[PDB]
C-alpha cells in the first residue's frame, strides 16, 4: 500500500529493475511511477505542484512551502527551474530504458513524498484447507477463530444462490460446509446408526439423509423449546 | 434412493430418549466431585450422554467426535411445573375451554361454519377461539350457537397468575389462596381443535426432558480450571431439595423461567490484489504459497495415475506435489512433517484417491463485497504465477471493483469436480462479456488501453515496420497465438514508406474473420473524423476509438461485432491481443501531465476576470432590485428567492463560458483533453474545474443555505445574499482558492461522502430482501413460469418469447445488414431490378421459416414483421435503383439472392437462440436486476435538478414506496391530463373550475370575502358556503344543521342560538377553515403546469390526494389518460392491469435518471408477481395474503423473533419453508430441471 | 523530511520525525499494470532501501 | 342543476349502456352517441333539476346473452338508500320475476340493507354500488386491456393446452371492479390481452379464485 | 414417451453443461470411456477431457410438474451453438 499525501492510493503494479526504467538525460530514473489517469478525473492539482516545489527546493537548495491558501506560487517556482536548467514546467525529455530512445511526449518529475501505508500483502495471508461443521458449538469455519479466508454472510450467499444454473447450484448445496448422510426419520427413528439404530432398529426406517450438522443443533436447540417437529421423506423415482 | 425431500424441526420422540437413558439424580453432586479426582462420571455427564468430550461409548452412534449424533436419555427431575406459554395463553384468551365442563365449541349450527373449517387450509383455526375469546364462561351452559358459560370463569393478567373465580363477571374477584382454578383441569377437560397436532396436554412441565449434550462444549481445560456449558434444562438437577415437593404453582412457574424459555465457508483464502494483462482473457493467476492449502479428492484414475505418482512423491516442501492423500482403506495419510514416505505401490496405495496443487484449472472463485451482479463472483482458469496478488486480465475490473488502495481480496478453492465441469463452461465465457440486467458488456479497456489504442487510431501516427516490435505482443505473441502474421502492407510507398496507425491496430492472422461498426463520439459533417469508425472485414477504414467503440459500450465494440458474428473463443481473443498492444505502445509514447497541461494561457484569462465582472454586476443588480423591483420578479412564482433560480443560472452561464473558454486553446497535444475526448478517464466538467471556474458549488441542488442568522459564513454581511455569501467558488483548482471558497467546498464535498453512505442504508436491506423474496421463480419448457405450487405467472415472455441475453443491434434487423456486407458475394448485377428478386427470396423465406416450429410462438409473431422488414428493403433498393441509376452498376447496389438467404438465416439462428423457457432462470435475474441499478447511480442523476423546481421529485428511494406500498408515503402524487391540447387560458378555465372577513358579536355570525377573489380564484358562491356550512356545521364535532343560515348577499351565517353556551369557540373554528375551497374534499393543495412540451402545449394536474375517481368530474379530462402513482390505490379505484402497468412504470421512472435502463421484460416479471390473484397486492417486504407466492416472504419479517417462538407453544407452524433455507438445510433444488423423474 | 511543507507541519513537530520516504517520480504508463491507481515501483531501489518496514508484533 | 345534471345523464348513460354491451347486448347507437340537445330529447336535461322526480333511468332492458328471461337496472333518485327502499326495488323486481337486478348507491347506503343485498340475492343477485360514484368506467378506459370472459368449456381447453389445473392460474377476485363490470361469479377465467409493440396482443388468462 | 414436440432444436445451456459434468464423474470414477479412449492423455485435468465428446450417447428427459415425460436423446438434436 502507497498514499501520495492527495488521497492517490496506488498499489505496486510491477516491479520493473534499474536498467528498463526511463532516464532523462542526467542519469535520474524513477523510483515510484504513476500515470496520469488518477489527475484528470481526481483533480488533485495539489500534485502537479508538489513536484514543482520539489524539484525547485532541492536544486536551489531551498526548502519550500505550500500552505493552506497561502503557499508559493507557480511563476517564482518556474523561474527557479530555470535558473537551474529546467522548464517553467519542470517537464523531462526522457529517452526509454527498453529500446533506447527518447519518448515522444516529455515526462514530468522530481520529488513526491509518498507515504507508505499499513495494510500490507503479508500481514494479509489467509487460506483455508477444509471445513466441517462442528459438534462443540456446530459451526463450520466461520470468519475468524478458525482459519482466515471466506465468510458467506448475507449478501455473499444472496449472490451465491442467484446464478441461474440448476445443478451448480445444486453443488453449491452440497458442498457448502458438510452433507452427511446421517440416519433420521419420523416413523420410530432420530438421529442415530443406519443399519441397526439403537434409538429404534425397526429396519424399515433407515433414511441416510445429506444434512447439515446446523438443522440438528435446531432440532436439539428447539427440543427444549417445543414445536411441530414434521418428518418424512419421498421418492427420487418416477 | 431417497434424501431430505420434506423436513421442518425435530423434537423429543419419547421412547427413543429413555432407552438410552442412565441417571436422572446420581447424588446430589456431579462431574466427578466425590472422588476427589475425574476418572469419568457421572453416568449422565458421561457415557455420553450426548458425546461431549474425547471418546466414550456413543448410543446408537458412533464414533468420536462428529457422526455421534446427539445421544438421548431420561433424566426426569419431576419438578412441579406448568406450561408457562400456556400460562399466558390460558391468562390472554381468559380461559379458552370454558372450564369445568369442556363443552362442544358449536352447537347445531349452521353446519356452515363447521364444513367451512372443514375444508380450508390450516393456520386459521384462531377464529374459533377468538369467537369464544370473551364469551367463554359467561354464557348460557347447554345452550344453542355455542356451548359454555361454564363455569363463571375468566382469568386475571395477574402477570402469570392466573386466578379463576366463579365471576358475575367483574363483581366477584378476591385477594391468599381463594377463587383458584388449577391447571390440572385444564389436562383433564383436554383429556382450533386437533390433537393430532395440538397437544396441550403433553407440554405438561412434570416430565421435562433434554436436549443431547452436542448442544453444549465444554472446554476442559487438561487442568481442572473451569467447565462452563450452556445453558441449558438439565441443570435443575440442582434441585433436588424442592424436588421431594394456586399461588404456589406461580412460583414452581416463575423458578422454571429462568432456565426454561426465551454455505458459510469451505476452502478459502484472502491476499491483496494487483493485475497482469499477460493473464489470457479466461485465464487467471493466484499466489503460490495457495498450493500449501490442500486436502482435495480428485479421485484417482485408471489413465492419470502414473501422472499422479510423479507429484506424489514431492510432498509438504514442493509446489507441484501432494500432502494429506486419502488413502484407499479411508485412512488418510500425511507426506508433511511426518511424510517419510512416498514408495507409493505404483496402482494401489491410493488407488481410490489422490490430492495435489493447483497445477491447470481447477478452477478457482473470487468474492467482492458487495456483488452488485452475479457476475462479481465468477469461474475462470489458474495456473498459477507468483507474487502473492489476484492477477487476472485487468480488462474485468468493472464487474469486480477490484479496488486498487490495497485493501484485499478473498478467494475460494472447489473441491468437487462433479458441476465444476459445468460451472467452468457456462459461467465462464457467456458470464462475462453479457450481463441480462443491463445488456452492456463488463469487460471492457479499463484505462490507458482505451487511450493507447486511441493514440494509435490517431491520423498522425506513422509507423515503422522496425515498428512490426508492439505487433508482436499481440498475435506473434503468448501462449495460443503464434500462427503467422499477414504484415499488412507497405501502406505508403514514398520517398519515405510508413505504416499508418490504423491496421497496426487491426492486426491478426488467424482464423480470419469479418465486422462493421460506426458512431464513435464526436459531431458529423468529414469533420476531423473522430466517429463513424466504419469497420469493414477486421480491417480499420476510417475513425479513432473511444469508450463507446472499445470499451463498454452497448451496440458497437469489438463484442457485439466479435461476440454475435463471429461467435465466441473469438471476442475473448481479441481483447488479449489488444491487452498486449496497446498498453505496450505506450510506455514507448509517454503520457504525462505537466502543469502547463492545466494551465490556461496569460492570452485568455481575460475571458474570466471580464465575465466574473459582468455576472457580479447583474447579480449585484437583482439582489439590489428584490427590495424595489422594477423589472421585476413575480413572475417566477414564488419570488422571494425567485432571485435564487436566475442568480443560479446566471452563474451557470459563467460556468459555462468559462469551460468552453477551458476547452478551445487546448493545444491538441495535450493531456486530459486526450482523456476526454475518448472517454478514457475524466470528463469536459473537469477541464474546466481546472482551468477556469469550479464554481458552483450546492447543497441540495441549492445553494449553500444559511447557518449562521440570514447569513451563510460570518465572514461576510447579514442578510445579503450574492455569489459570494451563499457557496460560488470561482477559482480554478489551478489559482487554488480561498477559505471562504473552501469551506463551500467541503460541504458539497460531503456528499459524496453521505452520498456514498446512505447508499448502503437502502440497498443493504433491499437487495438481500428482494433475493429472499422471489427465489422460486422458474422457467419450465412450456414457455410458462410456475411456482412453488406450479401456478402459472407468465404464458410467454411478452409474445416474442425473448429475454434480453440476445439483444443483437436493431432487435436483429440493421447490425445483420452489415454483417452480410462483410462477406461479398460477387456474383449478381442490376439487370431485371432484383426487387422482384428480392420478392422471389421473400417467397424462399416464406417457405424456409414455415418448417419453423418447435417450442414455438416466438417466430410467427415475428415472422410477418419479418417480411414487412425486407419488403420494405426492397421498397428502399428499389428506389435507389430507381432514381440513383437514373458504369459501375451504382456499386451494383450490391444486394444479391445469395446475401438475403444468409440474412434470413441469420435472422432465423438470433430469433431461435434468443429463445429462453427451455431453461431458463428468469427469477433471480430480474430480481438483481431491479435491486442493483438502485445500489450504483445517485450522483449525476438526481442532482441536475440544479437548479429548478416544477417536476423532479424522487428517485432511486421510489423502489422502496413501490415494494412496500406503504401508507406513510409523503408523496401520494396523482397525475392526470386536462383539456390538454390547448392553450394557457383554454386550459386554465377548467383549472380554474378544479378548484375571510370580520366574525362580529351581538346576534351575528361571521361575513366572507366574497368580492371578485373568488371571482378571479375559482368560480364557487355565497350559496356554495352556505351548502358547505350547512354540512354538519363542523367536522368531526356534533354543530348543527340549523337549515340554515346566510340570510344575505354576503354570508351572515347565523352563529345558532347559544344552546351549548360553552363555545363561540367551535362557532369560530368551523367556520374559519375552508369548506368549500379544498376540491377534493380531502386532499393537499392541487397543482398546475402550463408546460410546452412534446412540441405543443400540455396541461396536467398533479394532484396530492388519494384516491383516484377524484378525476370523475374534472371535465377535461383527458380521461383515457388519467394516471396515477400509488399501487394500492389504483388497486381498489382502477383496473388490475392498470396498476401492473404503474408498478411497472413506476420502477421505470426511478430508472430513467442518467445511464441505467435496465430490461423492461424484468419489470414485466416483477409485475406479474405483483399480480397473481388480480386484486394488486404487491411483493411487500414484510408479508401478503397471496396464497399462489412463496410462503416463505411471509416469515421475513426482519427479522424472526420471539413471535416464532409463541406460535411454536401454541403449537402454530412456521413459514421459512421456502427455498432460502435449502440452502441453510443443504438438499438439491428441485425445479424445472432438478424434479428427475424417469 | 517532507520537501513541500507546510507551516502548519512544522507547528506539530512532526516534521522531525517524518512518515514517508522522499521519492522521486515520473508520470508514465508501463504496460497495463498501473492502470486504477497502480504503481511501477522500480526494484534497484527497493534494493537500495526505498520503503523498508520494520513491523513488530507482541507475544505476552 | 344542469351544470351536474348534464353530465350525470351522459356518464352515468354511457356506463350503464356500455355495461348492456358488456353483456353483448344492442342499444341502438342513438342512446350511446347524442348531443347535449339529445340528452334534453332524453329527459329535457331538467326532469330533477335540485333532485325532483326525474324520468328514471330504470333501464329494465334485457340483455343479449340472455335474450328472453329477465335483465333489468333500477336507478334510485335518493342520495342515501335504506332498508325500505331496497325492499321496494326487491319487490318491484318480484313484479316481474327477475333474475339479477342494479341498486345504486348515490352517496350512501346503510350497512344493514348492504347485507340485506349480501342475503337477497338467489332470486335477485343485488350490489352494494356508487354507481353513480365509479363515474368512468374502467374497461371503458384506455388504459386497461380488455377483461374479456371464457365459459368453464374453453377454460378447460385452454389448461390441458397449457397443461394446468383450473386452480393455478392467474385470478381476479369479484371484488376488483374489472370483474364486477363484467359481473363475474367464481370458476371463470378472464382473458386480458396486454398490449403492446411486437404483436400488439400478448393474451393472459385469470382466474376469478 | 413420445412428448417431445415444445423444445427447440436445441437443448439448453444449463442440461448440456452439466451432463458434460455427469460425463465428467462418469470417465472420472473408472471409465465409460468413449470413440478415443485416452488420445487426449494429459495430467489431472478430469473435465477438460470428455467436453470432446460430440457425439454423446446418453439420453437425458426433461418434464414440467403439470407435464409428462419430454424425453430426448443428445443424438437427435443440435448443439451449444
Amino acid at each position: 500500500k502507497f498514499s501520495s499525501r492527495h488521497g492517490q492510493k496506488g498499489v505496486c503494479g510491477l516491479i520493473v529493475p534499474q536498467e528498463d526504467m526511463p532516464f532523462c538525460d542526467s542519469g535520474i530514473c524513477p523510483d515510484i511511477i504513476m500515470n496520469p489517469h488518477g489527475f484528470p478525473s481526481r483533480m488533485t492539482v495539489g500534485k502537479l505542484i508538489e513536484l514543482l516545489a520539489g524539484k525547485a527546493g532541492v536544486l536551489d537548495g531551498r526548502f519550500h512551502y505550500g500552505t493552506a491558501f497561502g503557499g508559493s506560487k507557480v511563476k517564482d517556482v518556474c523561474e527557479d527551474l530555470v535558473r537551474h536548467g529546467y522548464n517553467y514546467l519542470g517537464k523531462d525529455y526522457v529517452t526509454s530504458g527498453i529500446t533506447g530512445e527518447p519518448l515522444e511526449a516529455y515526462i514530468y518529475f522530481g520529488p513526491v513524498y509518498y507515504q507508505k501505508l499499513k495494510h500490507m500483502v503479508l500481514d494479509k495471508m489467509h487460506a483455508r484447507a477444509r471445513g466441517p461443521r462442528a459438534v462443540l458449538t456446530r459451526q463450520p469455519t466461520e470468519g475468524r477463530s478458525r482459519d482466515g479466508g471466506l465468510r458467506l454472510g448475507e449478501m455473499e450467499r444472496d449472490c451465491l444462490i442467484g446464478y441461474g444454473a440448476s445443478m451448480l447450484l445444486l453443488e453449491r448445496l452440497m458442498i457448502s460446509s458438510d452433507a452427511f448422510e446421517v440416519d433420521v426419520c419420523g416413523q420410530c427413528g432420530l438421529l442415530g446408526y443406519s443399519g441397526w439404530c439403537h434409538y429404534c432398529k425397526s429396519s424399515c426406517h433407515v433414511s441416510s439423509l445429506r444434512i447439515p450438522y446446523a438443522c440438528k443443533l435446531l432440532f436439539q436447540e428447539l427440543q427444549s423449546m417445543n414445536i411441530i417437529p414434521r418428518l418424512k421423506l419421498s421418492k427420487y423415482n418416477e | 434412493a431417497k434424501k431430505i425431500s420434506h423436513i421442518c424441526f425435530g423434537m423429543k420422540s419419547p421412547e427413543e430418549m429413555r432407552q438410552q437413558a442412565h441417571i436422572q439424580v446420581v447424588s446430589k453432586n456431579l462431574y466427578s466431585q466425590d472422588n476427589q479426582h475425574a476418572p469419568l462420571l457421572y453416568g449422565v455427564l458421561d457415557h455420553r450422554m450426548g458425546t461431549s468430550e474425547k471418546d466414550r461409548p456413543c448410543e446408537t452412534c458412533g464414533k468420536n467426535l462428529a457422526d455421534c449424533l446427539g445421544h438421548y436419555g431420561y433424566i426426569d427431575l419431576e419438578l412441579p411445573c406448568f406450561h408457562v406459554g400456556y400460562f399466558r395463553a390460558v391468562i390472554g384468551i381468559l380461559q379458552m375451554i370454558c372450564k369445568t365442563c369442556c363443552h362442544i365449541m358449536l352447537s347445531q349450527e349452521e353446519k356452515k361454519q363447521f364444513l367451512d373449517y372443514l375444508k380450508r387450509p390450516g393456520l386459521t383455526y384462531l377464529q374459533k377461539r377468538g369467537l369464544k375469546k370473551k364469551i367463554s364462561d359467561k354464557c348460557r351452559k347447554k345452550n344453542i350457537c355455542h356451548h359454555c358459560g361454564a363455569f363463571n370463569g375468566t382469568v386475571k393478567k395477574c402477570g402469570l397468575l392466573k386466578i379463576i373465580h366463579e365471576k358475575y363477571k367483574t363483581n366477584k374477584k378476591v385477594v391468599r389462596a381463594q377463587e383458584n382454578l388449577n391447571p390440572l383441569v385444564v389436562l383433564n377437560l383436554f383429556k382450533l381443535m386437533n390433537p393430532e397436532a395440538g397437544k396441550p396436554s403433553d407440554l405438561i412441565l412434570t416430565r421435562l426432558l433434554v436436549p443431547p449434550l452436542c448442544i453444549r462444549p465444554s472446554v476442559v481445560s487438561d487442568l481442572k480450571s473451569g467447565t462452563n456449558e450452556d445453558d441449558l434444562t438439565m441443570k435443575l438437577t440442582e434441585i433436588i431439595f424442592l424436588n421431594d415437593v394456586m399461588e404456589d404453582w406461580d412460583f414452581l412457574q416463575l423458578q422454571c423461567a429462568l432456565y426454561i424459555n426465551s454455505k458459510r465457508v469451505d476452502f478459502s483464502g484472502r491476499t491483496v490484489i494487483s493485475p497482469d494483462p499477460n493473464l489470457r482473457i479466461d485465464e487467471v493467476a493466484v499466489p503460490v504459497h495457495v498450493a500449501k492449502i490442500l486436502t482435495f479428492p480428485e479421485k484417482v484414475n485408471k489413465a492419470n495415475i502414473n501422472f499422479l505418482r510423479k507429484l506424489v512423491q514431492n510432498g509438504p516442501e514442493v509446489h507441484p506435489g501432494a500432502n494429506f492423500i486419502q488413502q484407499r482403506h479411508t485412512q488418510m495419510k500425511r507426506f508433511l512433517k511426518y511424510g517419510n514416505r512416498e514408495k507409493m505401490a505404483q496402482e494401489l496405495k491410493y488407488g481410490d484417491i489422490v490430492e495435489r496443487h493447483l497445477i491447470d484449472g481447477d478452477v478457482v472463485l473470487f468474492n467482492r463485497q458487495p456483488s452488485l451482479h452475479k457476475l462479481s463472483i465468477m469461474a475462470h482458469l489458474a495456473r498459477v504465477k507468483p507474487h502473492r496478488t489476484f492477477r487476472f486480465n485487468e480488462c474485468v475490473c468493472t464487474p469486480y471493483n477490484a479496488d486498487f488502495d490495497g485493501d484485499e481480496m478473498n478467494l475460494h478453492l472447489p473441491q468437487t469436480e462433479e458441476a465444476k465441469a459445468e460451472a467452468l463452461v457456462l459461467m465462464g465465457t457467456k458470464a462475462n462479456l453479457v450481463t441480462p440486467r443491463n445488456g452492456e458488456p463488463l469487460i471492457a479497456a479499463i484505462q490507458d488501453f482505451l487511450t493507447g489504442a486511441y493514440l494509435l487510431t490517431l491520423k498522425d501516427t506513422f509507423f515503422d515496420r522496425a515498428k512490426a516490435c508492439q505487433i508482436i505482443a499481440s498475435i506473434l505473441v503468448g501462449k495460443d497465438e503464434k500462427i503467422k502474421v499477414r504484415l499488412p502492407p507497405p501502406t505508403i510507398l514514398k520517398p519515405v514508406t510508413l505504416w499508418t496507425g490504423k491496421q497496426i491496430f487491426s492486426v491478426i492472422l488467424r482464423p480470419s474473420d469479418d465486422n462493421p461498426v460506426r458512431a464513435n463520439l464526436r459531431t458529423k459533417g468529414l469533420c476531423a473524423n473522430d466517429s463513424y469508425v466504419t469497420i469493414q472485414n477486421s480491417e480499420l477504414m476510417s475513425g479513432s476509438m473511444d469508450k463507446g467503440t472499445l470499451g463498454s459500450g452497448s451496440k458497437n465494440n469489438i463484442f457485439y461485432i466479435l461476440l454475435r458474428d463471429w461467435g465466441q473463443n473469438e471476442a475473448a481473443d481479441a481483447m488479449s491481443r489488444l491487452a498486449r498492444l496497446a498498453p505496450v505502445y505506450l510506455s514507448n509514447r509517454g503520457f504525462s501531465i505537466g502543469i502547463g497541461d492545466v494551465t490556461p494561457g496569460q492570452g485568455l484569462l481575460k475571458a474570466k476576470y471580464e465575465l466574473l465582472n459582468a455576472g457580479y454586476k447583474k447579480c449585484d443588480e437583482y439582489i439590489e432590485a428584490l427590495n424595489t423591483g422594477k423589472l421585476q420578479q413575480q413572475p417566477g412564482c414564488t419570488a422571494e428567492e425567485t432571485l435564487e433560480a436566475l442568480i443560479l443560472k446566471e452563474l451557470s452561464v459563467i460556468r459555462d463560458h468559462a469551460g468552453s473558454a477551458c476547452l478551445r486553446e487546448l493545444d491538441k497535444s495535450n493531456s486530459p483533453l486526450t482523456m476526454a475526448l475518448c472517454g478514457s478517464k475524466g470528463s469536459f466538467i473537469n477541464i474546466s474545474q481546472m482551468i477556469a471556474c469550479v464554481g458552483q458549488q450546492a447543497i441540495s441542488g441549492s445553494r449553500v443555505p444559511d447557518g449562521f442568522e440570514n447569513r451563510s459564513l460570518p465572514h461576510f454581511e447579514k442578510h445579503s445574499k450574492l455569489p459570494a455569501a451563499k457557496g460560488f467558488v470561482a477559482n480554478s483548482f489551478y489559482s487554488g482558492l480561498t477559505p471562504t471558497e473552501f469551506f463551500f467546498h467541503t460541504m458539497a464535498g460531503r456528499e459524496g461522502l453521505v452520498d456514498t453512505a446512505v447508499k448502503t442504508a437502502e440497498t443493504g436491506y433491499m437487495q438481500r430482501r428482494l433475493v429472499k423474496s422471489l427465489e422460486d421463480l422458474c422457467s419450465q419448457y412450456d414457455l410458462t413460469v410456475r411456482s412453488s405450487t406450479g401456478d402459472i405467472i407468465q404464458f410467454i415472455y411478452g409474445g416474442d418469447g425473448l429475454d434480453p441475453a440476445a439483444m443483437e443491434g436493431k432487435l436483429e434487423f440493421k447490425r445483420v445488414l452489415d454483417n452480410i456486407k462483410a462477406v461479398f458475394p460477387c456474383p449478381s448485377e442490376p439487370a431485371l431490378s432484383k426487387n422482384e428478386l428480392i420478392l422471389t427470396t421473400e417467397s424462399i423465406m416464406k417457405k424456409s421459416e414455415f418448417l419453423c416450429c418447435q417450442d414455438s410462438f416466438l417466430q410467427e409473431i415475428k415472422k410477418f414483421i419479418k417480411g414487412v422488414s425486407e419488403k420494405i428493403k426492397k421498397t428502399r433498393d428499389k428506389y435507389g435503383i430507381n432514381d440513383n441509376g437514373t458504369r459501375v452498376l451504382y456499386q451494383l447496389d450490391r444486394i444479391t439472392p445469395t446475401q438475403v438467404e444468409k440474412f434470413l438465416e441469420t435472422c432465423r439462428d438470433k430469433y431461435m437462440r434468443a429463445q429462453m423457457e427451455p431453461g431458463s432462470a428468469v427469477g433471480a435475474l430480474c430480481a438483481q436486476s431491479i435491486g442493483e441499478p438502485g445500489t450504483q447511480m445517485t450522483l449525476k442523476t438526481f442532482h441536475f435538478a440544479g437548479v429548478a423546481s416544477m417536476n423532479i421529485t424522487l428517485g432511486v428511494p421510489r423502489i422502496k414506496e413501490i415494494i412496500n406500498a406503504s401508507k406513510a408515503i409523503s408523496t401520494p402524487i396523482i397525475t392526470a391530463q386536462l383539456d390538454k391540447d390547448d392553450d394557457a387560458d383554454y386550459a386554465r378555465l377548467v383549472k380554474g373550475r378544479i378548484e375571510v372577513f370580520l366574525p362580529d358579536d351581538c346576534f351575528i355570525l361571521v361575513k366572507l370575502s366574497l368580492e371578485r377573489i373568488r371571482l378571479l380564484r375559482l368560480e364557487v358562491n355565497a350559496e356554495t358556503v352556505r351548502y358547505s356550512i350547512c354540512t354538519s356545521k363542523l367536522r368531526v364535532k356534533p354543530g348543527d344543521v340549523a337549515v340554515h343560515g346566510e340570510a344575505v348577499v354576503c354570508v351572515t351565517p347565523r352563529e345558532n342560538s347559544k344552546s351549548s353556551m360553552y363555545y363561540v369557540l367551535q362557532f369560530l373554528k368551523e367556520d374559519l377553515p375552508k369548506v368549500v375551497v379544498q376540491g377534493i374534499p380531502e386532499v393537499s393543495r392541487a397543482v398546475i403546469h402550463i408546460d410546452e412540451q412534446s412540441g405543443k402545449e400540455k396541461y396536467k394536474l398533479l394532484v396530492e390526494g388519494d384516491n383516484l375517481r377524484a378525476v370523475m368530474a374534472t371535465h377535461g379530462v383527458k380521461g383515457t389518460r388519467t394516471t396515477s402513482n400509488n399501487t394500492y390505490e389504483v388497486e381498489k379505484t382502477l383496473g388490475i392491469e392498470a396498476a401492473r402497468t404503474t408498478i411497472i412504470n413506476e420502477i421505470q421512472y426511478t430508472m430513467v435518471n442518467h445511464g441505467m435502463s435496465i430490461d423492461r421484460r424484468h419489470v414485466m416479471l416483477l409485475s406479474d408477481l405483483m399480480t397473481y390473484k388480480g386484486e394488486v397486492l404487491g411483493i411487500t417486504r414484510f408479508g401478503l395474503a397471496k396464497m399462489k407466492e412463496s410462503v416463505l416472504m411471509l416469515a421475513s419479517f426482519e427479522k424472526t423473533a420471539d413471535h416464532l417462538f409463541d406460535a411454536a407453544y401454541f403449537g402454530q407452524k412456521d413459514s421459512v419453508c421456502g427455498v432460502s433455507e435449502c440452502i441453510i438445510m443443504g438438499i438439491p433444488m428441485n425445479i424445472g430441471t432438478g424434479l428427475f423423474k424417469l | 523530511k517532507p520537501m513541500v511543507k507546510t507551516k502548519t507541519i512544522e507547528l506539530i513537530e512532526f516534521e522531525k520525525l517524518p512518515a514517508g520516504q522522499n521519492a522521486t517520480v515520473a508520470v508514465m504508463s508501463y504496460s497495463g499494470y498501473d492502470i486504477e491507481d497502480a504503481l511501477v515501483l522500480n526494484k534497484a531501489s527497493l534494493d537500495r532501501g526505498f520503503g523498508r518496514c520494520l513491523v513488530y508484533k507482541n507475544a505476552k | 342543476d344542469d351544470e351536474e345534471e348534464t353530465y350525470r345523464l351522459w356518464k352515468i348513460r354511457k356506463t350503464i349502456m356500455q355495461l348492456c354491451h358488456d353483456r353483448g347486448y344492442l342499444v341502438t347507437q342513438d342512446e350511446l352517441d347524442q348531443t347535449l340537445e339529445e340528452f334534453k330529447a332524453q329527459s329535457g336535461d331538467k326532469p330533477s333539476e335540485g333532485r325532483p322526480r326525474r324520468t328514471d333511468l330504470t333501464v329494465l332492458v334485457a340483455h343479449n346473452d340472455d335474450p328472453t328471461d329477465q335483465m333489468f337496472v333500477f336507478f334510485p333518485e335518493e342520495p342515501k338508500v335504506g332498508i325500505k327502499t331496497i325492499k321496494v326495488y326487491c319487490q318491484r323486481m318480484q313484479e316481474e320475476n327477475i333474475t339479477r337486478a342494479l341498486i345504486v348507491v348515490q352517496q350512501g347506503m346503510t350497512p344493514s340493507a348492504k347485507q340485506s343485498l349480501v342475503d337477497m340475492a338467489p332470486k335477485y343477485i343485488l350490489e352494494q354500488f356508487l354507481q353513480q360514484e365509479l363515474l368512468i368506467n374502467i374497461t371503458e378506459h384506455e388504459l386497461v386491456p380488455e377483461h374479456v370472459v371464457m365459459t368453464k368449456e374453453e377454460v378447460t381447453e385452454l389448461l390441458a393446452r397449457y397443461k394446468l389445473r383450473e386452480n393455478q392460474l392467474p385470478r381476479i377476485q369479484a371484488g376488483d371492479p374489472v370483474a364486477r363490470y363484467f359481473g363475474i361469479k367464481r370458476g371463470q377465467v378472464v382473458k386480458i390481452i396486454r398490449p403492446s409493440e411486437t404483436a400488439g396482443r400478448y393474451i393472459t388468462y385469470r382466474l376469478v379464485q | 414417451a413420445n412428448q417431445k414436440r415444445i423444445t427447440t432444436p436445441y437443448m439448453t445451456k444449463y442440461e448440456r453443461a452439466r451432463v458434460l459434468g455427469t460425463r465428467a464423474l462418469q470417465i472420472a470414477m473408472c471409465a465409460p470411456v468413449m470413440v478415443e479412449l485416452e488420445g487426449e492423455t494429459d495430467p489431472l485435468l478430469i473435465a477438460m477431457k470428455e467436453l470432446k465428446a460430440r457425439k454423446i450417447p446418453i439420453i437425458i428427459r426433461r418434464y414440467l410438474p403439470d407435464g409428462s415425460y419430454e424425453d430426448w436423446g443428445v443424438d437427435e438434436l443440435i448443439i451449444t451453438d
